[PDB]
C-alpha cells in the first residue's frame, strides 16, 4: 500500500534546531497536500504544519504554536517533505508524523529538546510449567529503546513496560513467558536497540 | 480554531458486545454539500493512527463491519457492535473544515474480561549490576485483569517503600490482562546489609497476597 | 478552506 517513512529524529538543545523528512510510496507524492502531525502527553495530537501543490505556489500553513520557528518543504522529485525546526523548546519534544489529510499516517520519528546528555542503557539479564524470565534496560536517554528477545522470533508471552523517567535517565525491564521445556535448553536472548547513542547489545538468559 | 471533545475512557465492554466512543465539535462539522466532514482514526499501543471512517459514516477500506459510525453536525458517535480483543486502542475525532487541523483528545476502548490473578515473579540484582555499585530488584506481577493491584516490598521483615517504582502496561490485545512491573533499586552497600528479599501482590483476586521471596546469599 | 479541499479533493 501507499507507506509514509519519516527519518532524522534524534537528541538536541534548547535553542537548537532539527530538520527532519519523510519519503512517501505508492501514489504520486507531488499530487497530494502534505502536513506534519506531532503528538505528546501534554497537547496529544498536535497538526504543525501544512503544505499544497506546484500549482499552488506550493503554499504552507502553520499551526499558532510553531509559526517562525518551523518551516515545511517538499522535493516533489524525491517524493519527500522536510519540516526544519528552529530555536526549539522541550515542549517541542514529541513524536513527528507525516500525515496525508485525510487518508495516510508514517510510523513517526521521535524529537527529544533537552540539555541531558545522550546515554546508551545497561543491559541486565534477569534469570530465576512455565518459566518468567527478562531483562533490565536501566539509566538511558534520550527515549526511545527497543527491545526484542531472540531477534524478534520470540513475539507471544512478552511485557515490554514504559520507561520511567528519574534524574534525567529512563529505565524499564522486559519480562517473556516460556514453556519450561523451552528453556534453558534452547537459549532466550533479549536484544536492546538505543538509536540515539548508535548501540545494540545482546543479553542471554542463563541460570 | 476547533475544539473536538472526548472522553479518555469509556465503560469497559465485555467481548462480543457494542462499544461506542462519542465525540463533539465546537463548531457544525455539516458542509453546503450535505457532507458533515467527520472523521475516527484508531491508534493500537505502538502504532500511527490509522483511518477508519470518513465523512461521518463511511468505512474505510478493508475496515471491518463490526465498525460504524454517525451524528449530527456536532456530537458523534462511533460504535464497535461486537468488541474483540484486538480492538483496545485510542480512537480519535478528526474535523476537514478548516485550518488549523484538530483532533480529539483520544478515548481508550478498555475491555472487561473475568477477573484474573497476577503471576508473580521476583529477580535479584544480576551479577553484573552488583559489579557496578547499584542493586535493581526486580519483581513482575503479570497478566491480571482488573488494572487495580497493590505490591509491597518486605526486605527481612520490614516494608520498605523507598526506592520503588512502578510500571503498567497497555491492556494486552490478546488476553485483555495489564501487566506490572515493581523495581527497587538500591546501593549496593544497601543490598548487601540485608538477605530476605520478598514481592507481595495484593490483588481482588484474593484476600491472600501472592508472595515471592529469595535470599541474597543463596 | 472547504472550497479548495473539495476543488483538490474531486481532481
Amino acid at each position: 500500500e501507499v507507506k509514509v517513512e519519516e527519518s532524522g529524529g534524534g537528541l538536541v538543545q534548547p535553542g537548537g534546531s532539527m530538520k527532519i523528512s519523510c519519503v512517501v510510496s505508492g501514489l504520486t507524492f507531488s499530487n497530494y497536500w502534505m502536513s506534519w502531525v506531532r503528538q505528546s502527553p501534554e497537547k496529544g495530537l498536535e497538526w504543525v504544519a501544512e503544505i499544497r501543490l506546484k500549482s499552488d505556489n506550493y503554499a504552507t500553513y502553520y499551526a499558532e504554536s510553531v509559526k517562525g520557528k518551523f518551516t515545511i518543504s517538499r522535493d516533489d522529485s524525491k517524493s519527500r517533505l522536510y519540516l526544519q525546526m528552529n530555536n526549539l523548546r522541550t515542549e517541542d519534544t514529541g513524536i513527528y508524523y507525516c500525515f496525508l489529510p485525510m487518508d495516510y499516517w508514517g510510523q513517526g520519528t521521535s524529537v527529544t529538546v533537552s540539555s541531558a546528555k545522550t546515554t546508551p542503557p545497561s543491559v541486565y539479564p534477569l534469570a530465576p510449567s512455565m518459566v518468567t524470565l527478562g531483562c533490565l534496560v536501566k539509566g538511558y536517554f534520550p527515549e526511545p529503546v527497543t527491545v526484542t528477545w531472540n531477534s524478534g522470533s520470540l513475539s507471544s508471552g512478552v511485557h515490554t513496560f514504559p520507561a520511567v523517567l528519574q534524574s534525567d535517565l529512563y529505565t524499564l525491564s522486559s519480562s517473556v513467558t516460556v514453556p519450561s521445556s523451552t528453556w534453558p535448553s534452547e537459549t532466550v536472548t533479549c536484544n536492546v536497540a538505543h538509536p540515539a547513542s548508535s548501540t545494540k547489545v545482546d543479553k542471554k538468559i542463563v541460570p | 480554531d476547533i475544539v473536538m471533545t472526548q472522553a479518555a475512557f469509556s465503560n469497559p465492554v465485555t467481548l462480543g458486545t457494542s462499544a461506542s466512543i462519542s465525540c463533539r465539535s465546537s463548531k457544525s462539522l455539516l458542509h453546503s454539500d450535505g457532507i458533515t466532514y467527520l472523521y475516527w482514526y484508531l491508534q493500537k499501543p505502538g502504532q500511527s493512527p490509522h483511518l477508519l471512517i470518513y465523512h461521518l459514516s463511511n468505512l474505510a477500506s478493508g475496515v471491518p463491519d463490526r465498525f460504524s459510525s454517525s451524528g449530527s453536525g456536532t456530537d458523534f458517535t462511533l460504535r464497535i457492535s461486537r468488541v474483540e480483543a484486538e480492538d483496545v486502542g485510542i480512537y480519535y475525532c478528526a474535523h476537514n473544515v478548516e485550518l488549523p487541523r484538530t483532533f480529539g483528545g483520544g478515548t481508550k476502548l478498555e475491555i472487561k474480561r473475568a477477573d484474573a490473578a497476577p503471576t508473580v515473579s521476583i529477580f535479584p540484582p544480576s551479577s553484573e549490576q552488583l559489579t557496578s555499585g547499584g542493586a535493581s530488584v526486580v519483581c513482575f506481577l503479570n497478566n491480571f485483569y482488573p488494572k487495580d493491584i497493590n505490591v509491597k516490598w518486605k526486605i527481612d521483615g520490614s516494608e520498605r517503600q523507598n526506592g520503588v517504582l512502578n510500571s503498567w502496561t497497555d491492556q494486552d490485545s490478546k488476553d485483555s490482562t495489564y501487566s506490572m512491573s515493581s523495581t527497587l533499586t538500591l546501593t549496593k552497600d544497601e543490598y548487601e546489609r540485608h538477605n530476605s528479599y520478598t514481592c507481595e501482590a495484593t490483588h481482588k483476586t484474593s484476600t491472600s497476597p501472592i508472595v515471592k521471596s529469595f535470599n541474597r546469599n543463596e | 478552506y472547504l472550497e479548495d479541499w473539495i476543488k483538490y479533493n474531486n481532481q
